[PDB]
């Protein structure tokens, strides 16, 4: 008798606020930020 | 020490929601290993888009095995089908399990995830208890014991790849010493957590083609895959069918290896398959088919067929058949064993090998392939006789390899009793179950052994099954009856006419 | 023979029972190296994997070695491999 349908994990149940990397680095894209520096500070 | 014997088997394997599903997709040369997005979107994170799947894993009959709807919406989907597939797999032998309750029957269970615990154990504000008690890996195998009422082990085992054939030979070994009548020896991998996935990519275990392309020039890896399996070991005396007889079981690991813990090893899997042919006192001239890993890998294959190549190909003259049952469905991590058991006992009793898949040509560093010693079976092939070897090896080094003895038992001469119409009685939980047993009866009304099996199997209590039915089978007429069994015992009486 | 990165993604069960159990070898006053090449068996009880929890939580970031390090049945299969066991190598969890 298979009228019932019972829970089944999803694939949201389980792991997997925007984040943003500011980087200097001459390799980065970032790098532009060195050249706004005010008052001897970057 | 008596002979062990295998009684009954079931499985919800990839597109197959019974055995015959399987089998028909096995012989027909369907790929069982479809590319939607059931589980996930596919292609999430890189993943492979191929991967087998169930039918359906949102289906359970809680009332017959006596859990309320609370505990079975916390229940492993892997526990669930395992209950019905083992409830299955003791009918399938023609045993009603009332026989099995109060003995020291034992339960080892190959088990490698429990993604479903971590599911239900995330949110501490609102998380029940229940949830132990029906994801705890340990339950795989106490549920089951619980429910059957069996005084033997319980046991959750755990070894990768290799886990249901090592609970194949704990079994084996736990009869074989007189420590139980009888076990049941099961396997179950369901796939729902992606990032497991995404490990295994990671380490390089997985074909990005998404097909297990067994002893092929192109074995790039192996397609993950899910599926339930479940078999009845028995010893002589209880059982009343017998698929095959367990000549001989063993185990080992590799030991130390300087590529690394998951590099595969062959000498060690030769000394294994060596150690049991001999101690089982079976010529190596005597196989005819052995059940390769077959997980296509590019290093592993050529380990494993080159170790069965110098374990048994050393001085036989015919070839031996060789075939992976990983090419039709992909690989059921802890279930690997199991599945290519199944296949291997339906082609036997068919009477015909299911073809590989996904072979074009042979691996340049196989020698025995193009020698000719070795033979893929890449075409329906007539069995001819012999015995049967099964093998498989995880990831961490646990080898297992198992060897059958078929059973060539003919159908009985006729005999003047067979003519007298004979009664088919069933019982099921709902009126179509009743009938599909009253048709199955009616289809092969010649075959005794089976009605008698069918028989056997029908003296379920009416509140366990409140439906029954009876068909007189070869008789001038009457077809099927069924109707619903009122609840309660009846009184029985005699009346004696004058 | 765990390299540092390997090190990181492994389960501390694992790494303590690797020591413990070169002691109970030693402590039986037998040399470890004569058990190599034999057919000693090893079984563990385990009944957590709480590591692989938290090592594949990240799809992005995770290493493949966690699988290695952290899977349940590699608990007993990295014993054998660094001991040299060729005996069975199982992993029980039948609970308490």
């Amino acid at each position: 008798d298979h009228s019932l349908a019972w829970d089944v994990p999803a694939a949201e149940d389980f792991p997997n606020a925007a984040i943003y990397n500011i980087d200097t680095s001459s390799e980065s894209p970032d790098h532009y930020l060195v050249d706004h520096t005010l008052d001897g500070r970057v | 020490p008596e002979e062990v014997v295998i009684a009954g088997m079931s499985g919800k394997l990839p597109e197959s929601e019974n055995l015959q599903e399987f089998w028909d997709n096995l012989i027909g040369g369907v790929d069982m290993v479809t590319d939607d997005d059931r589980r996930w979107k596919a292609g999430l994170y890189g993943l492979p888009r191929r991967s087998g799947k169930l039918k359906d894993l949102s289906r359970f009959d809680a009332s017959f095995f006596g859990v309320h709807p609370k505990q079975a919406h916390t229940m492993d989907p892997q526990l669930r089908l395992l209950l019905e597939v083992t409830y299955e797999a003791i009918v399938d032998g023609g045993i009603n399990p009332d026989s099995l309750r109060g003995t020291h029957t034992g339960v080892w269970v190959g088990v490698s995830g429990s993604e479903t615990s971590e599911a239900l154990s995330r949110d501490p504000e609102t998380l029940v208890g229940y949830s132990m008690v029906g994801c705890q890996r340990a339950m795989m195998a106490n549920r089951l014991s619980f429910f059957f009422d069996f005084r033997g082990p319980s046991i959750a085992l755990d070894t990768a790849c290799s886990s249901s054939l090592m609970a194949l030979q704990n079994a084996y070994q736990a009869i074989h010493s007189g420590q139980c009548p009888a076990a049941i020896v099961g396997g179950i991998n369901v796939l729902l957590k992606p990032n497991t996935s995404v490990q295994f990519l990671r380490l390089g275990m997985l074909s990005p083609e998404g097909t297990c392309k067994a002893f092929d020039t192109a074995g790039n890896g192996y397609c993950r895959s899910e599926g339930v399996v479940a078999v009845l070991l028995t010893k002589k005396s209880l059982a009343r069918r017998v698929y095959a007889t367990i000549l001989n079981a063993g185990t080992n690991t590799d030991g130390f290896k300087e590529q690394g813990v998951t590099f595969p090893s062959g000498d060690i899997q030769e000394q294994l398959i060596r150690s049991l042919y001999q101690s089982a006192g079976v010529a190596p001239e005597s196989f005819e088919y052995i059940e390769a890993h077959g997980t296509g890998t590019k290093v592993g294959d050529p380990q494993e067929l080159n170790g069965i190549t110098r374990a048994l190909c050393a001085t036989r003259q015919e070839p031996l058949l060789i075939g992976s049952t990983k090419s039709n469905m992909g690989h059921p991590e802890p279930a690997s064993g199991l599945a290519a058991l199944a296949k291997v006992l339906l082609s036997l009793e068919h009477g015909l090998w299911a073809p590989n898949l996904h072979f074009h040509s042979p691996n340049p560093e196989i020698p025995a392939l193009l020698d000719g010693r070795l033979q893929v079976v890449d075409q329906p092939l007539p069995v001819r006789g012999g015995n049967v070897g099964i093998n498989s090896f995880g990831f961490g080094g646990s080898n297992v390899h198992i060897i059958l003895r078929p059973n060539t038992q003919p159908p009985p001469a006729p005999a003047p009793h067979a003519t007298l119409p004979r009664l088919l009685r069933a019982s099921g939980r709902t009126p179509e179950a009743v009938q599909k047993l009253l048709e199955q009866g009616l289809r092969h009304s010649q075959d005794l052994a089976f009605l008698s099996m069918l028989n056997d199997i029908a003296a379920v209590p009416a509140t366990a099954m409140p439906f029954r039915g009876y068909a007189v089978l070869g008789g001038e007429r009457g077809g099927p009856e069924v109707q619903q069994v009122p609840a309660g015992e009846r009184p029985l009486w005699f009346i004696c006419s004058g």
